[PDB]
């Protein structure tokens, strides 16, 4: 089959092929009227470009403070990525970490760090061993950590990562943070998604599950750098939002008879909500405990 | 307001000079500038080089293909055949082919031990755009060159220079033209080193192959000199020994670099391109 | 060597310092919210807290009435102290006033503060509020707190 | 007097070729005859030099100097001028490229001293100049590292020749 | 002074004189006045000297333009591209001839300070000196106070 | 880039909890060293 | 600046009117084609006769060709900013409209084809001797393909495309000073029908700010 | 004492442009969540404080009208009411100040 280096190249070309395909559907530069319904600067109307302008571009019209503070956008009462192009006239609201009820933002950050960890895991092991990403479980933030289900090669059945191995994952994740790669989002049909992830059995089942729920059978694809994954919802704009990041521990899920599923875990905090050294150690201890989704 | 005119006039010229420095005019062809006679300059071109050029051939050498097409376009725009002007493509091909053969003959006789790979790169270097254009600009070839775009592109100028040689080849012959190539292209290797002109990769690998052709055992690299090994400014002299006999030695800041330098020194001695080699004989042939 | 000195040096002297604080204190009682330079408000804040304590002694106390007579230059505020402010803080043992820093004064760029008696009828000051318990950092700590209590019971 | 700064917004560049890169929008604005000292205005102009348009306003708003309000007012009317007149899409996509103060025309007044002597005081005036360039602010120059110092030193040692000889 | 002026190393144009000698002077442009009193020597040079000078320098194109001018000048252009303008204002015929001949003999390089009165691309034949040139070698290349086979 | 302190982002409920948490840990750590001779002391 | 100094014999000489004497409302659905009619024609004929009085050698049929040449040359002056020639082609009411918004911008306008021949839709004249001057306005219907490409002060594309012509249907109003012996027919203004399709959208995005509320004020729906 | 020599601009630039004499960039600036205007972390928002002061000034003017002169401080508590509001059970026996405007959203009735 395809080598891991070639596998990413095929996915990126297919991902870019669909992205440019959707761009051509836009007739010239059609204008849309985006009304700001937030508490601050009420009544502001943005005359943006359909399928081209993003909520971040709307924030650039207001000030730099909106660009830095806004993590997620609320379009017609629905979560919206900051870099997801707007498709119609709508009402926009900007959400931050320090809102009264930042429930959607917390889900987006947790869904974003899980993807970042998933990128680290795939490129961490040597080419001799096979790594298959299963999914990113939707665990609550109050659980103390975000988790990612990973199935490794059969050779790594009796092997558990050491403390130095866990620190190796943390350094790789911090390199991803340093790169400051924006989260590129793209909503595609189920058929396109299956072709991209045709080499992985777990993703195909995951994509089919997402497509079945939606009447139009459309799934959301997110990419940072060269890593493409299927996400349950909107993500943070850029990887630079994360400030403290660390992979806590790895646990083997049960039963192991059909297949050995390993659950990587970690805890992260953004720049806006960075904690003290003493407090950060306390959160690390809780993140190492196994988390069970309910 | 002081009386006078000379002081005000003198200051105006100073202001004009400063304005030119602040906003330099774009360069223009010497032909467009005043005091230019193309026919007079063509004749002086041959006399400076002490060559009996043919005026009919020499003028066609400076006529480029782009200039002819641009001239035809201008006539169509103005709605104005008399433009049956021959380009320099034929002369350039003759000049380029002769120059490569002439340079190959000179280098083969001067360095019989140099392989065909080394000779070809030296000929390509001498006929390269960087060397040819440098000679062409300083021989007033660029001023006489008729081109659509100014300054003349290096690709176009190189073609013009070889057209001049081609015109000289028909005017005087191969014997006279060889001296012209010797006096202006061979001279370009005066201070240049062998590997500064012939760029190579992994000289040690090439050295081993050369010794096999000469039935010589593989060289052995050893440290002959060493200074400041544990410091930030080391010195190493790596010597290459064949049958426990020194063939070359080279300095370097690291053992790997010094060993690579020694391979280059060995290649120079084998190929005859030593720094203290016999200088080129520019004297008149007997 | 101002080691252990707890009283600021303001006004034209010691007596002028008391009169300056008394005018601020008298203005504070009448309007229940005044603004002044930060140092003077901080110096006056201690006296405002102790003035309410004298009000809790009752108007029948001669010493309390004498203290209220001196510090309230407008005699209509003396009934207000013993019948409005003092009954207001009957169930409070302290913290009668809140002091907050406002932007600097426009004229001399002086550090300005606003001091008010808690429970006044005026519109509330924009008090600083801590981050909501639903933030990402607070949710993680809440989960940690729940884990410890569960382990303690077990 | 000279008013060359106001004339720098009247330069019309030729249209760009389709392959040419986007040219950042340059906006020149200034305020003449400010009742302030150019020496005191220099520190405020130096403070916001290189900052973004929004960060410069934030720093000036909470600065106790009198010229901070004056400079902030100049930036506010320059920021609006960029979008309204100079075809800038996002009003926040600007940074302070140039910002400096210059001496203006001043008036001389007499100050009376003792013993019948006097000194001449000047009513100082200053000009504030600002240049706005469209785009994110340029990143600050990283500090010189030990690798850069060592590389530069070795290059110095490798460039020295035998002097006063052949 | 030397510090306040630029400097260069001694050099030639296209290694002139190595294979053959090429006259670096390429063009001379004279500007004489028909009636100008300061151009009297310039007119004398044109009448009898420039014609013979052109015979001796077939490779130099000389342009003589007679136009009204207060200060006659001669412009010398060289193969390397340098342009030098010299005034012949109120100069005798002999002084002009010396100046014109001086321009023909120059290579066209900048007339500034030359650091070394010599130039060589091969300064060494036997090998440039290095600290180990006169240092003998020791058996097995042992450094001072070094023990072999410990 | 802005500076921060330990209880800047803590909520009203968390501040008493964090103070109690760190204070209890400090007392536990100090109480754990009360028997130096039972924790492999160096030779006397 | 509104009024010159009072009690002066010299008065400002205007070379054109400020507006349209009687606005011509085009019929709805006229673009799809690409009793009252007689009354409008009769009114137009009366104004034509008065025009022919001052200029006997005047023909209505030749005007649309003449109007087309004036329209093309007037807009071509904007490409090279030839304001000297533009004044001879447009009136003083039309000159500020054409040139005020393009002073620091580069305009590349071209004429491609004429889809339909120009038709004169209305010829009318002002009231006789308003101030000793009589003006005549002619409205010409033009349906031609044009190419526009406006660049901003920095040479960046701002509006339109340089190689894609589009259909334009506009009603150009011309005006001439009949009393002036040296007067000539010049463009006066344009009529924009209410039913005209909206123009092509601009390239950049624009933010429309909301009301700026004082602290005492509050936002209302 | 008088200067012995004139200090050069090179010497003066070093003193004037020293980092100790340069303005320090502030890092405690944040956006006020209520109005979106800037504020310092330890300082009340200027826009919001002005909003409260504007309403406070109107209330105090209405207080003076009821008092109708100096030395008229009441011996009972005060309650501010707006249009469409009536006194509550806990507001009985307290001085009532009426404002001819709708109650502000940020001014919660107690
Ligand atoms: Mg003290
Ligand atoms: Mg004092
Ligand atoms: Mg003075
Ligand atoms: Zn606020």
């Amino acid at each position: 089959q395809l080598s891991p280096t070639e596998l990413t190249e095929m996915r990126n070309d297919l991902f870019n092929k669909e992205k440019a395909r959707q761009l051509s559907l836009t007739p010239r530069t059609e204008k849309i009227e985006v009304k700001h319904v937030g508490k601050t600067d009420p009544g502001t109307v943005f005359v943006m470009n359909k399928n081209i302008s993003t909520p971040y571009s709307c924030a650039m019209h207001l000030s730099e403070w909106y660009c830095r503070k806004s993590i997620l956008a609320l379009v017609d009462g629905q979560p919206w990525d900051m870099y997801k192009p707007l498709t119609k006239s709508c009402e926009i609201k900007f959400l931050t970490f320090k809102d009264c009820d930042p429930g959607e933002v917390n889900k987006a950050y947790w869904r974003s760090c899980a993807m970042m960890m998933g990128c680290v895991i795939e490129r961490a092991f040597k080419d001799e061993y096979m790594v298959n990403l299963v999914r990113a479980p939707e665990v609550p933030v109050i659980s103390g950590a975000f988790c990612y289900d990973v199935v490794l090669d059969s050779k790594l059945d009796e092997w558990m990562p050491t403390k130095e191995n866990l620190r190796s994952f943390t350094k790789d994740a911090h390199a991803l943070i340093y790169k400051d790669l924006p989260f590129e989002t793209l909503e595609v049909e189920a058929k396109v998604a299956l072709e991209i992830f045709q080499h992985s059995k777990y993703k195909v089942d995951f994509i089919e599950e997402k497509a079945s729920q939606n009447p139009e059978r459309i799934v959301k694809l997110h990419r940072i750098g060269d890593f493409i994954d299927v996400s349950e919802g909107p993500l943070i704009p850029r990887t630079s939002i994360c400030f403290q990041y660390e992979v806590s521990a790895v646990h083997n899920l049960q039963p192991t008879q059909p297949s050995l599923i390993r659950r990587f875990q970690g805890v992260s905090l953004p720049v806006h909500l960075r904690a003290h050294f003493t407090i950060w150690d306390k959160l690390l201890e809780r993140s190492r405990k196994m988390v069970t989704e309910d | 307001v002081k009386k006078g005119f000379r002081a005000a006039f003198r200051f105006q010229k100073e202001l004009e000079r400063q304005r030119l420095l602040r906003c330099p005019p774009p360069p223009v062809r010497r032909s467009e500038k005043p005091n230019w006679d193309y026919h007079a300059e063509i004749q002086a071109f041959g006399h400076r080089l002490q060559e009996n050029f043919s005026l009919d051939l020499l003028k066609t050498a400076f006529v480029n293909s782009c200039y002819i097409k641009s001239e035809e376009a201008k006539r169509q725009q103005l709605g104005i055949v008399l433009l049956n002007l021959k380009s320099n493509q034929e002369l350039s091909e003759q000049g380029t082919s002769f120059s490569q053969t002439c340079l190959t003959q000179f280098l083969e006789d001067e360095y019989p031990d140099m392989p065909t790979e080394g000779i070809k790169n030296l000929v390509d270097f001498l006929t390269g755009e960087e060397v040819v254009c440098h000679v062409a600009r300083n021989l007033a070839v660029e001023q006489l060159t008729l081109s659509e775009e100014f300054p003349v592109p290096p690709a176009v100028l190189q073609q013009t220079f070889f057209a001049v040689i081609g015109a000289l080849l028909q005017s005087s012959g191969p014997e006279r033209t060889a001296l012209f190539i010797r006096d202006f292209l061979i001279t370009q290797m005066t201070g240049k080193e062998l590997f500064e002109m012939w760029k190579i990769i992994n000289p040690m690998g090439l050295l081993v192959e050369e010794l096999k052709k000469r039935n010589v055992s593989a060289p052995e690299s050893r440290l002959t000199r060493q200074s400041g090994g544990t410091t930030a400014l080391p010195l190493y002299f790596v010597g290459l020994y064949c049958d426990k006999k020194l063939i070359a030695e080279g300095p370097g800041e690291t053992v790997l670099v010094a060993e690579e330098e020694a391979a280059r020194v060995a290649l120079r001695k084998l190929y005859g391109f030593t720094e203290n080699r016999r200088p080129w004989n520019y004297s008149k042939p007997k | 060597i101002s080691h252990g000195r707890v009283f600021r040096r303001m006004g034209l002297g010691p007596e002028s310092r008391i009169h300056l604080l008394r005018n601020l204190l008298t203005g504070l009682v009448r309007h229940e919210r005044i603004e002044a330079p930060w140092a003077r408000v901080d110096e006056m804040r201690g006296y405002a807290e102790k003035l309410i304590d004298y009000g809790k002694l009752g108007d029948t106390n001669e010493r309390a009435m004498r203290m209220a007579d001196f510090w309230l230059t407008e005699k209509d505020l003396i009934p207000k102290l013993f019948q409005v402010l003092a009954p207001r803080y009957k169930d409070q043992t302290g913290g009668y006033t809140r002091m907050l820093q406002i932007p600097n004064r426009s004229l001399d760029r002086a550090k300005m503060a606003v001091i008010e008696y808690k429970g006044n009828c005026l519109p509330p000051l924009p008090l600083p509020r801590r981050d909501s318990h639903l933030t990402l950092l607070n949710q993680l700590l809440q989960g940690l707190r729940q884990d410890l209590r569960q382990s303690q019971e077990a | 007097i000279s008013r060359k700064w106001e004339k720098k917004n009247k330069i019309v560049y030729p249209p760009q070729l389709p392959g040419e890169p986007r040219r950042p929008a340059e906006i020149y604005h200034c305020r003449r005859q400010i009742k302030y000292s150019k020496d005191k205005m220099w520190y405020l102009a130096k403070l916001i030099r290189g900052m973004s348009i929004d960060q410069a306003l934030a720093q000036l708003e909470f600065n106790d100097k009198k010229g901070a309000k004056i400079i902030k007012e100049v930036l506010l009317e320059a920021q609006d001028m960029a979008v309204r007149d100079h075809n800038v899409e996002f009003r926040s996509n600007l940074y302070i490229a140039e910002s400096t103060s210059g001496r203006g025309q001043c008036l001389k007044r007499i100050r009376y001293h003792g013993r019948g002597r006097f000194g001449i005081m000047e009513k100082v005036y200053c000009h504030y100049f600002v240049k706005l360039v469209e785009g994110p602010p340029p990143p600050p120059e990283p500090p010189k590292t030990a690798v850069a110092h060592a590389k530069e030193y070795i290059q110095q040692l490798r460039s020295r020749t035998i002097v006063h000889t052949l | 002074t030397a510090r306040g002026t630029p400097s260069r190393f001694l050099a030639s144009v296209l290694h002139n004189g190595l294979g053959r000698y090429v006259q670096q002077l390429q063009r001379l442009s004279f500007s004489v006045s028909r009636d100008g009193a300061s151009s009297r020597g310039a007119r004398e040079f044109v009448e009898r000297e420039v014609i013979d000078f052109a015979r001796r320098n077939p490779g130099v194109v000389i342009y003589v333009n007679s136009r009204p001018c207060c200060v006659p000048r001669v412009v010398a252009e060289y193969l390397n591209g340098a342009v030098r303008e010299e005034s012949i204002h109120c100069k005798s015929v002999e002084e002009i001839s010396t100046l014109v001949q001086k321009l023909a003999d120059q290579s066209g390089l900048d007339v500034i300070r030359i650091r070394k009165p010599f130039h060589t691309d091969n300064p060494s034949i036997q090998g440039q000196w290095h600290p180990f040139t006169n240092k003998p070698t020791t058996f097995r290349g042992l450094r001072p106070r070094e023990v072999q086979d410990p | 880039k802005s500076g921060t302190w330990w209880d800047e982002h803590l909520s009203e409920e968390n501040v008493p909890f964090i103070k109690q948490l760190v204070s209890d840990e400090d007392k536990a750590q100090l109480a754990s060293k009360l028997c130096p001779l039972k924790d492999e002391p160096w030779p006397i | 600046l509104v009024i010159p100094p009072e009690k002066s014999d010299r008065s400002i000489h205007l070379a054109c009117t400020a507006g349209i004497f009687d606005a011509y409302v085009p019929p709805e659905g006229d673009a799809r084609i690409s009793t009252e009619r007689m009354k409008k024609t009769m009114a137009s004929q009366v104004s034509i006769r008065r025009i022919k009085d001052y200029d006997a050698n005047f023909k209505i049929k030749d005007f649309p060709e003449k109007a087309k040449d004036i329209f093309i040359e007037a807009h071509l002056c904007l490409n090279n900013s030839d304001h000297d020639r533009l004044h001879t082609l447009v009136t003083e009411h039309c000159f500020p409209d054409m040139t005020w918004d393009i002073k620091y911008k580069t305009v590349r306008w071209s004429f491609v084809e004429s889809l339909e021949p120009s038709h004169v839709v209305q010829v009318r004249c002002s009231s006789m001797m308003n101030q000793g001057n009589v003006y005549g306005q002619i409205t010409v219907r033009m349906h031609t393909r044009q190419t526009l490409a406006i660049y901003d002060r920095f040479g960046r594309l701002m509006y339109g495309q340089e190689d894609v012509p589009k259909d334009v249907l506009e009603y150009v109003v011309f005006e001439k000073q009949l009393t002036n012996p040296y007067g000539s027919w010049r463009m006066h203004t344009k009529i924009v029908p209410p039913w005209a399709p909206p123009k092509q959208p601009i390239l950049k995005t624009v933010m429309i700010p909301g009301p700026q509320l004082k602290p005492e004020e509050e936002y209302e729906e | 004492a008088a200067p012995k020599n004139r200090r050069t601009i090179e010497v003066n630039r070093c003193r004037r442009r020293n980092p100790q004499k340069l303005i320090k960039v502030k890092n405690n600036i944040d956006v006020c969540p209520e109005c979106g205007h800037l504020k310092q972390k330890h300082v009340l928002c200027a826009y919001c404080y002005e909003k409260v002061c504007k309403e406070t000034a109107e209330i105090r003017r209405q207080i003076g009208k009821q008092e109708g002169g100096p030395f008229k401080a009441p011996t009972i508590e005060t309650v501010v009411l707006y249009t469409g509001e009536t006194p509550s059970e806990q507001d009985q026996g307290k001085r009532i100040i009426e404002r001819d405007r709708k109650r502000p959203s940020w001014f919660t009735q107690n």
